[PDB]
RNA sequence: CGAAAUGGAUUUAAGUUCAGCCUUAUUUUAGUUUAAUAGAGGUAGAGCACUAAUUGAGCUAGGGCCUGUCAAAGGGUACCAAACUCAGUUAAACUCCGAAUGCUAUUAAAUGAUGAAUAGGAGUGAGACUAUGGGCGAUAAGGUUCAUAGUCGAGAGGGAAAC
RNA sequence: GGGUAGUUUGACUGGGGCGGUCGCCUCCUAAAGAGUAACGGAGGUGCGCAAAGGUUACCUUAGAGUGGUUGGAAAUCACUCUGUAAGUGUAAAGGCAUAAGGUAGCUUAACUGUAAGACUGACAAGUCGAACAGAUACGAAAGUAGGUCUUAGUGAUCUGGCGGUGGCAAGUGGAAGCGCCGUCACUUAACGAAUAAAAGGUACUCCGGGGAUAACAGGCUUAUCCUUCCCAAGAGUUCACAUC
RNA sequence: CCCUGGUGGUUAAAGAAAAGAGGAAACACCUGUUAUCAUUCCGAACACAGAAGUUAAGCUCUUAUUCGCUGAUGGUACUGCGAGUUCGCGGGAGAGUAGGUUAUUGCCAGGG
């Protein structure tokens, strides 16, 4: 009960902090946020002059079917890669949406850096 | 029991900064990395009399 | 009673009266106005045709105007821009 | 059995100095206080003293949001 | 007269074009002139003008 | 054509200086009053959510007294009473709320040298009273000291018996 | 060394003197922009901090109720309700859940040359400031950092001292000295500071003026004083008003 | 299009508590600490490795408005102005009351 209700308070807090600091995303420079459910994960980017989506990923696409290991993100990361250099877009401000950057979403975001995306 | 300290550049002696420190607290020989106008490059400065 | 404006104020150092080099100005707009070609423009001439007076004798040339004649310069100092100017129009230069 | 007190400091000029609605350019002033009784919105920006400034040429605006009120330009 | 009335009522009536008594003007009704009028109703005479 | 008796500073308080106010000349052209629309208050008022004051009931710790009480574990509560409930009140330095005016911006009308800048030249820097909002005093004083406006000051005439 | 000479010994002040006060900050007075007096009503202050700074990351009290060796109303711990009343070096106010609160790691931006555009303002001053160059600190990066959550912790000019730079160098060349940059020494607290250096009396007094300022009176007010009046609990054997 | 998850805008409680409904997908709880990481101790949080199980909880929907929040129309307080004076004109609360309120919406992904 209030637990739980109190660690999903914690994490609006850190979420909210995070948004502010970093600011919002314009379409030079969209911001990229992620999302680490118990079976997936999932990537947004986004244009908050619009509140648009302009390109996405997660673990659920069967195409992919990666798993939800650091190999499996790095992976990912390249598809993302490839995905948005269609669309054009190298600078992202990176949202590490109420996480800690270490373990996944370091292997992520280094993912996308190897491989020309300014974040 | 607060002096006036200058902060001098090591490698060429300038007193470029002057601070304040609490003697009586420390009396330790304050070092910090302070940025030396003459060389346009951060570098150690050390704590030294005024006059 | 209140602290006057020139006491409130500091001071800012010597005057360097006593050795001041003060020469006269001429420019070479009112050289182009004034003179013609060939001849040396110098101490002498520039006093009896009027642009300086004979008190001073250390004249310096400056580059107001624009000047289009050939001639011969004999003078204390001279500003790089003007000195451009005139050797580019096609004049000599001495500095004494 | 003189007065034990008597002692003003210097009034301190605070208030909203540009209307909203107004039109400034970079850099004014707008709000001079202690404290964020006016929170910073779209292209304001705060000052160590908690000051309010336009970081771009428009026309000031005032918003309340839960209460708060918040400072933009627009 | 305007001797003596409020500074305000007196700017509002220079603004009609009044400056004394037994001063004539002919203005058209619109908001402006009917707020003129209603701050200062206790100093004039309406008459119409058909 | 037309003041000031205000502000800042001062071995200043009967002085003097700067600003403001005034005038001459030139240049420049948008004061001010509304209406519409768009802004920020904590004043009046109101109120008890917050800080405090405080009334009658309900309820109840705790403390004291009494009662089969050794200073152990018990009970009666006429009381001293935290907290709590209902009802009703006080606050310039309390405000969960909040005007009317005033202030500020834009536009359209309306009013015609009222604005601003530069240059030249002063004077003033002792105010008083009335209609309001105040503080101090004794919700006393033609009292003292602030804010808005008017008058006298610098304004003749008519009226308030003279004033 | 007052034998003798030249001078100083403040102002505000509901007369003056005595007393008290003089810089700056917070709130009210202050009448809802700002500003706005008083010898109006309340406080703090002439610092502290090498972290109590900067950056990154991670977290939230106080109180009420309940259960626990000391441990009781209250120390520490668990949970419910409450949701900032807790806490922010230091006074108070305005603010602070994204916490500006708390903890930990790294670190010195507690930088240099600067600055578009402003607020406040008689002036002198004071404050905010995007952004640019160099050098960094922190973070993966975006970004932040030109001290302290902000608002008091302060002092002009002149003179003198120290360090750096090497402009000035009285015939020339050195040097002295000075300028420039960095910077120290004033309870100058009467704090916009008249001197580097300063106490009293004059009823023996004098001069220039003021009802701008006291004492005797005029005038205003009535605190105070005095003379009444309204209510009648009682006393008066009983009977509020014979009387008090 | 809809359900779910994630991400913006529109700020009126878009609030908590109690009861009921589900869980395909998705989400969450849940498994182990052994790999990098974190704790002024503690896989609780976080970190990493996975899918045995569930609606119990979080979440979604439906509920009496039980608590809160919001709020009429009038009237009053107060206020601008006035040769009408306890009035004439203009503006108009707070509180209380009749009520109302457990949002709405832009676009990314999975599939009904």
């Amino acid at each position: 009960m209030k637990k739980i209700k109190e660690a999903e308070q914690r994490k609006l807090r850190r979420k909210k902090r995070i948004k502010d600091k970093i600011g919002r995303g314009v379409a030079s420079r969209p911001r990229i946020t992620v999302f680490k459910s118990n079976r997936y994960f999932y990537a947004q980017v986004i244009d908050d002059s619009k509140g648009h989506t302009i390109a996405s990923i997660s673990t659920i696409e069967k195409s992919l079917n990666l798993g939800k290991n650091i190999d499996d993100v790095k992976k990912l990361g390249e598809v993302l890669a490839k995905r948005l250099k269609e669309k054009n877009i190298n600078n992202l401000i990176f949202d590490r949406n109420g996480y800690k950057y270490h373990g996944l979403i370091a292997s992520f975001a280094t993912s996308l850096r190897e491989f020309g995306i300014n974040i | 029991a607060v002096e006036l300290i200058s902060l001098i550049c090591e490698e060429t002696g300038i007193r470029n900064y002057t601070t304040t420190k609490n003697r009586r607290n420390k009396q330790e020989k304050l070092e910090l990395m302070k940025y030396c106008p003459k060389l346009r490059k951060h570098t150690l400065h050390k704590e030294g009399k005024i006059k | 009673g209140q602290t006057p404006l020139y006491r409130r104020l500091p001071r800012k150092g010597f005057s360097n009266s006593d050795y001041k080099l003060e020469y006269a100005i001429v420019n070479l707009g009112d050289i182009d106005k004034k003179f013609k070609d060939g001849q040396v423009v110098n101490y002498d001439t520039l006093l009896e045709n009027k642009l300086i007076k004979k008190k001073n004798k250390k004249i310096k040339i400056l580059s107001n105007g624009k000047l289009t004649k050939k001639v011969s310069f004999e003078v204390s100092k001279i500003s790089k821009s003007a000195e451009s100017l005139v050797i580019k129009i096609g004049c000599t230069i001495q500095l004494v | 059995g003189s007065s034990k007190n008597g002692r003003d400091s210097i009034s301190k000029r605070l208030g909203v100095k540009r209307s909203g609605g107004q039109f400034v350019k970079a850099g004014e002033i707008i709000v001079r206080q202690r404290g964020t009784k006016f929170h910073k919105g779209k292209n304001v920006g705060l000052g160590r003293d908690y000051t309010i400034f336009a970081l771009s040429s428009g026309k000031v605006e005032f918003k309340t949001l839960k209460g708060r009120k918040y400072v933009s330009i627009v | 007269s305007l001797i003596g009335k409020l500074n305000k009522k007196v700017k509002v009536l220079k603004a009609l074009g009044l400056n004394k008594i037994g001063d004539k003007k002919v203005h058209f009704l619109n908001e402006s002139i009917k707020g003129m009028l209603n701050e200062t109703i206790n100093m004039i005479l309406l008459s119409e003008v058909m």
